């Protein structure tokens, strides 16, 4: 939420885009498409990979402790075990609470940066021969087929070609 | 003459609600969870070496009761006490119990050497029909009740050196006699008396006589204790009378074996992580089935749920 | 501090501004104004609110514990009693400094992006007919009375209504 | 012809100091106290239950030192322990007196249910002028100090069954007298033995005679021990001299229960966090005024003041 | 990584530059140039030794505690000095490493957003009068000699001067 | 017509790798690390007052061991005892040794005030061949060996107030015969008993003849007890036999003391963290040298290294 993409500029998700987590929607000439935008997709699920195999990193090996269940009443010493193992208990179910809730704002974080970063990236291709429409969307000012969208996805789109085009359809 | 492009994200239409910083419930499009909250109930018999105790607890395998003669010279990564478990031998109580149950659960073993102790002047092996042996009146199998000769009971004053390389762990006992005619019949004098001695310690236990409650045929009861002899040192055992003695001694190892109460079966399945439970699975990080654990186990938690978010904010239309 | 708006690109605050967080001020034909914006100072309110919230979420109830202090010198006992109480306190000690620099942190940087956010969907609004001055305000170029400002605050300004007159503006 | 239109943010002319990850101080619009620092000086009598010890210890009132009668058979969730108490009856010494303080605190009651024990040849109710109860020499109400009848003193072997459901708390004791001749005035023999055993526990308790240090007129004392008893189990109390007995039993439970020590005044309030300093609010998640608390407190730590952000950066002109 | 500036839209650092963290490289009339930004560069290492500061704020001082190794064999006390010890550093040690792991990922993400608010700052400057040519530089379409290129750097460059000129560069 | 700006960040050749909470490994331009893994291997003598034991433990520098005279009076922040140390008095144990040792190391001085306590009847100063002192036959230094004088050891009973405003630390003993003919040749009663109290405490404690392993010539040992008495108590010994009495007190304080097991030399440099391989900077938040630590030192934790990055990432060309 902190980039005001997702959840934000951007008005929703899109369940039909079921092969990447993020990518591109366009209508030109010849109708509309959708696709996949991998290099981002990859980028979110790779730090998210990263996070979960630090989450589950290692497992503590513990072998005899001390007692934690009693049938007889006895007093100090028990009372002292209980508590030891008390307050081991409260601070290793804080640690894990606080762990979650960090991670989870983290991770609702990067996930809206990378969605911000696509946007920026399509939005420098596009130089002067498109202006974005507030919502996610730009209005290219010139005939784009499906080969040049296609350059838009693949970063290889030329706005030399087509900026005489389009500052004139723009500036009247 | 122009065209639309639209940057987006993807949505599910079953999202799952996680906690952040800032928001108790906010819905992401998958999440994983961290609280392992189930066990199969079964105690897994790999990789670790489960010895199950059955009708008998490590105190009693370690005496020698009878019915535990199936568990001398065991040994066990992590010993289950079972909860029918029983004492069938002769009434007996063990001062700071907890404590030589703790030291011989993590030693790991029940290995016990012999040695010849001289015994010159009683006689040995008293037995009870508290504690048969098939047919037979009987005793600990590790301890020797010792009794006048002859209507005598000369001043014991035994000696027992360490020349190995390791520790040895002697239990030894004193008998309490329910009445004044028990005593005098079986040490003569009218109180005994046991010391157990090293070049650093010393432990002198008064034998007290009177009724106790009638357990398993008997008003009298013995008292266990035990005596660590590091090499180069030396035990000696002096006493005048109510002497139980041990035969021998118990290897002590250091590692990594314990003692978990458990009343739960134990399984053919490989499994890093037991508790009282059963065996768990020690993908994730913290657990709410047991705060008794033993192995590479998960944290104990109070809680019973814990989503980590693995995907984007969801956001459906 | 970490997206350059609050104490960044933007001067300073506004201590004139009582009923809101964010705001826009203007001047233009009919005089000068000033206008909190509610949604984004709610949305920031909110998140706030929902940090102490969480803090101060529930109270462990703990009864018979152990002794913490002492009028007679004991050994070995109260010395792993003190200890085990010293310990506990020092990890709790460490949590709570810990928490509050976190969030601290988190609610600066939160709050900057909410600036942010706001002028990066004023701007976005603007299409052509403003450019950023940077230092947060907005060179609009066309006659934009009252009305036309109030549009703008309230996301309904219509960016082609003005746009030839800002086109001219703007480009000599 | 044109418009300007300039975006910002709110500022205060008091901002308030933070820390954060990469500065100690930063002002930012305004903050909110996590670490509750005072206490208005009353422990608030609602919602648990106060009880005010007054000029008695719990094990006083447990025992039954006549200044602490009113005590007989109360509740609590809380014994408040105050720094005037004081003992006023035979002079005393409990081995382990914390534990015994402990499990009873914890237990929240002095219950006693009367038993009718067999004391058949001896003399019961001892008294002493150190133990005045109104005009008359008495002794601790719980207690019951036997001694000779008609110049002896039998070997008493007493009995009593838990039959119930429930455990029973037995208080008992072993006195010790100043002079050989105190000894054999009271109980014949010239020293006594006191054992109380269960079907699995048993302690053996001799006396010793010898002086004291004057405590309120003797030099003689008594020491108080205790002895637990699940159902199905049996208590039984053999000696031959010395033995202060109990008067029946207490009810154990298990709870909430705990002891303060505290001088401070009890008021009419209500409040969930109990410090010795009085009770504390408990909307903040950490406090610093006592590590010593009961109820649903805040935690306590070093730290007495955290100032959390509920604003952004203060920038003022 | 999160605002997508350092090891994104710019392709890498520059090894060359000695004297700064952030800067500025030229290519003009006159030749060529480099020259370290030091109001960024400082305000990088300001927070980083504001942080380093933090970690090493306090020294706990302990004297007498509990013995943590033991010759002999004893049982449930020394059980219980060896669980309260074994507690406390595994406790100790996950604070140290999620510290030095929040730290890190907050470290690397606030030299990126000082990157991305210099360069938000110079393209604020250029107004008009450039074009960002989508991987950290700025195509400036007027004659911008030493000096120009200097009031740039140091603030004080007067778009007006070379609007005219550039906007003709630019649109045709 | 016109110009190119650039924006862009430094690099170094030779960056460095840390970890993140998405990175196991990152290189970032520059680190530093945070746990201190290496020490000089000295312990400094500034700013604590170290007091190196050297051939002595506490123990025997405070029951007074011969060889350990010259630490009579002696001060100590910080007690270092030495893996060669040894006994060369009487073999003695300490019921509780680890207790006694801990509360005089924490209260940090051997001060000892002489008290002349009336032994009337008795013969003072016993001593052994096995606690030589140059060429006499002698004794623990803090202690009195009590025996009969002219055929006759009567009840001893004696009393020490403590009138000043400081407690007051006693050192005390029972001496445990080989042989009853040592037992009625020094004692003249076939066994002894000794008894301290305080007004609100008491000990006794019974001899044990018999046999023990030889250690510096002996069988016998002695067993050594403590007992403080605080303003306004009294100290009263009682005793038939047996008793090894104090010859005064040592002051006890309150304070930073304390006490560690170290072979390491002591230089002359200056250092406020102090663990047994010696001291270490305390520069570093964090330090795996060793869990035993004194002093303002960095906290124990597992790992070896943790690199906190102090630039930014590194992006080479
Ligand atoms: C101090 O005081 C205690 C308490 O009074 C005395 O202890 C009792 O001693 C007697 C022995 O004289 C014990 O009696 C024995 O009880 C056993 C337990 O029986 C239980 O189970 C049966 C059913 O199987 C029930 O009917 C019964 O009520 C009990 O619940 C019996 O097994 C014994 O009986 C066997 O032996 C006798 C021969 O004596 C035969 O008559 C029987 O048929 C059978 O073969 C026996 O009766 C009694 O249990 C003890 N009580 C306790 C609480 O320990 C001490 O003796 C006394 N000390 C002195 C010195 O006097
Ligand atoms: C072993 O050694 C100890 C120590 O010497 C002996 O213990 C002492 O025993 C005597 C009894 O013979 C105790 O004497 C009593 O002292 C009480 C305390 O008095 C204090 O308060 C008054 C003011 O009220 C002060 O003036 C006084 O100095 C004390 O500070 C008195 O209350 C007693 O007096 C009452 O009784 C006597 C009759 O004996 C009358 O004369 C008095 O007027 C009054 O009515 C009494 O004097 C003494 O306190 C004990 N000391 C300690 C330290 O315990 C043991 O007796 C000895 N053992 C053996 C076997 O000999
Ligand atoms: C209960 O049972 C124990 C064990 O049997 C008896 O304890 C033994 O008592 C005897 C005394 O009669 C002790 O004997 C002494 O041993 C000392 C240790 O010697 C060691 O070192 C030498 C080398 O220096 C070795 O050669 C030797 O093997 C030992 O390893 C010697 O120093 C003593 O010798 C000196 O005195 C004797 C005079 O008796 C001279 O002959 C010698 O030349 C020398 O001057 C002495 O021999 C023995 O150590 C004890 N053993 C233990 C384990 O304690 C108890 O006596 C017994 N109790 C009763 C009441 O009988
Ligand atoms: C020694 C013997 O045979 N005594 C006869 C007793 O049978 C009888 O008292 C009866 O004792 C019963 C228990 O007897 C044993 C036992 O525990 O089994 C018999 C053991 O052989 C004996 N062992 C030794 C080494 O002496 C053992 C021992 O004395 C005690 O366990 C010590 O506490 O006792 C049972 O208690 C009966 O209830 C009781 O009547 C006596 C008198 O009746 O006659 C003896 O001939
Ligand atoms: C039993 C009796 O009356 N003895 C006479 C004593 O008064 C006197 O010794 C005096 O004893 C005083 C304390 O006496 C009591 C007490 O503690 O009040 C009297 C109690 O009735 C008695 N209780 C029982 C059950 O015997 C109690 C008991 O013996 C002790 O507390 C045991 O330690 O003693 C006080 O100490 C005086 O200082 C002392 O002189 C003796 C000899 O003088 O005469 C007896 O007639
Ligand atoms: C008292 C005395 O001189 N006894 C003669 C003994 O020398 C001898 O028994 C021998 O005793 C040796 C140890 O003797 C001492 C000692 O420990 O040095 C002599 C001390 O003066 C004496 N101190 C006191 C206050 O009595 C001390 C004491 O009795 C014991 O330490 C108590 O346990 O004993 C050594 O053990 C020899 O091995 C032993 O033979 C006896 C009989 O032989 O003759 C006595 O004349
Ligand atoms: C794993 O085993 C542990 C230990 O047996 C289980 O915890 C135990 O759960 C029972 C639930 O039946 C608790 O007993 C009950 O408590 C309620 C009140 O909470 C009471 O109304 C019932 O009459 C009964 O006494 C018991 O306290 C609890 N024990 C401990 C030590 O926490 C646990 O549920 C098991 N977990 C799994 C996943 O199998
Ligand atoms: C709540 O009550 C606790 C316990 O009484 C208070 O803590 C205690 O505060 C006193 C301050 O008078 C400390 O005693 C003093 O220490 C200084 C040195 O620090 C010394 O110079 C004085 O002579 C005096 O001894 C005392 O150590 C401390 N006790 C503990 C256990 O920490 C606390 O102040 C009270 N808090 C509130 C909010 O009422
Ligand atoms: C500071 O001193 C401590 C304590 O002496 C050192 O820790 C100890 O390191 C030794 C390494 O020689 C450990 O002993 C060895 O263990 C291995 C198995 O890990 C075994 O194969 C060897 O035969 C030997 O027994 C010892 O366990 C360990 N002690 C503790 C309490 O951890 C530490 O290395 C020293 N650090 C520095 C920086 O000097
Ligand atoms: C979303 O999360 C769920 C549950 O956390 C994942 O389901 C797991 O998928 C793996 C791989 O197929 C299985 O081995 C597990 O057994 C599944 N767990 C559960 C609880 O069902 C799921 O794969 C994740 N990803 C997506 C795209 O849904
Ligand atoms: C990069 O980090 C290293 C190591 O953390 C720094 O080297 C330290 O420099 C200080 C100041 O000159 C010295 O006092 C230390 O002794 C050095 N430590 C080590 C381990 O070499 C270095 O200064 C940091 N900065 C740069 C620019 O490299
Ligand atoms: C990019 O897309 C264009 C148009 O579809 C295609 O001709 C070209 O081969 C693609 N290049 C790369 C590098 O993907
Ligand atoms: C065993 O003890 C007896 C009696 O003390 C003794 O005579 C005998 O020599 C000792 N040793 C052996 C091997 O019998
Ligand atoms: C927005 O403001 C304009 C101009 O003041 C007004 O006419 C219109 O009703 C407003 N609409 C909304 C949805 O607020
Ligand atoms: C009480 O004890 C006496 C003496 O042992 C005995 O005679 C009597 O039967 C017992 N029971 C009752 C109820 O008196
Ligand atoms: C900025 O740079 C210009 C051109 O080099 C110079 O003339 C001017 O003095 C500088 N001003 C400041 C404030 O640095
Ligand atoms: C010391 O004790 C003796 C014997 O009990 C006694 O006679 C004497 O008065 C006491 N006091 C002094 C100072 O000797």
């Amino acid at each position: 939420g902190i980039f005001g993409a997702i959840a934000g500029f951007i008005e929703n998700g899109w369940e039909g885009m079921v092969d990447g987590w993020y990518g591109f929607r366009h209508q030109n000439s010849e109708g509309t498409g959708q696709a996949a935008d991998l290099k981002s997709t990859q980028a979110a699920i790779d730090q998210i990979n990263g996070k979960l195999n630090r989450v589950i990193e290692k497992t503590n090996e513990k072998f005899h402790q001390i007692e934690k269940e009693f049938s007889e009443v006895e007093g100090r010493i028990q009372d002292l075990e209980k508590y030891v193992e008390d307050t081991k208990i409260d601070l290793w179910s804080y640690n894990a609470e606080l762990l979650v809730a960090l991670e989870n704002q983290h991770t609702i974080d990067l996930t809206d940066s990378e969605m911000n970063k696509l946007f920026e990236k399509t939005r420098r291709q596009l130089r002067e021969n498109a202006e974005d429409m507030g919502n996610g969307c730009f209005k290219i000012y010139h005939k784009c087929d499906n080969a040049c969208i296609g350059s838009i996805r693949n970063g290889t789109y030329d706005h030399d070609v087509y900026r005489d085009e389009a500052l004139n359809n723009r500036f009247q | 003459p122009g065209a639309t492009l639209c940057l987006g994200h993807h949505a599910v239409p079953n999202g799952t609600l996680v906690k952040t910083i800032t928001n108790d419930q906010i819905e992401v499009t998958n999440a994983t969870e961290l609280v392992q909250s189930s066990s199969t109930g079964r105690i897994c018999d790999s990789p670790h070496r489960i010895l199950d105790g059955k009708n008998c607890t490590l105190i009693d395998a370690l005496l020698g009761d009878p019915h535990c003669d199936g568990f001398q010279n065991e040994k066990w990564d992590l010993f289950v006490e079972r909860s029918k478990a029983f004492s069938n031998c002769y009434p007996y109580d063990v001062p700071d119990y907890a404590s030589l149950r703790s030291l011989v659960a993590s030693s790991g073993t029940l290995e016990f050497i012999n040695e010849g102790f001289n015994w010159t002047g009683v006689t040995q092996s008293g037995g009870s029909y508290a504690c048969k042996r098939g047919s037979d009146n009987s005793f600990f199998s590790r301890l020797n009740w010792l009794y006048e000769s002859e209507s005598k009971y000369p001043v014991l004053n035994v000696t027992m050196p360490n020349n190995g390389n390791f520790d040895k762990l002697y239990i030894w006992g004193v008998h309490h006699p329910s009445t004044d005619k028990e005593q005098t019949n079986l040490y003569v004098r009218a109180s005994g008396r046991v010391t157990v001695s090293t070049k650093r310690s010393q432990q002198t236990i008064i034998p007290n006589i009177g009724s106790r409650p009638w357990v398993r045929g008997l008003s009298s009861r013995i008292s266990i204790y035990w005596t660590i002899v590091k090499p180069g040192d030396i035990l000696l055992i002096n006493s005048n009378g109510n002497l139980i003695a041990p035969r021998g001694y118990f290897k002590i190892r250091t590692g990594k074996s314990s003692i978990m109460r458990s009343d739960a079966p134990i399984g053919t399945c490989s499994s890093e992580c037991i508790t009282p439970n059963g065996s768990i699975p020690n993908d994730k990080p913290f657990q709410n089935v047991n705060k008794i654990t033993y192995g590479a186990c998960p944290k104990y938690v109070k809680q019973n749920t814990l989503k980590l978010a693995t995907g984007m904010r969801n956001v459906p239309e």
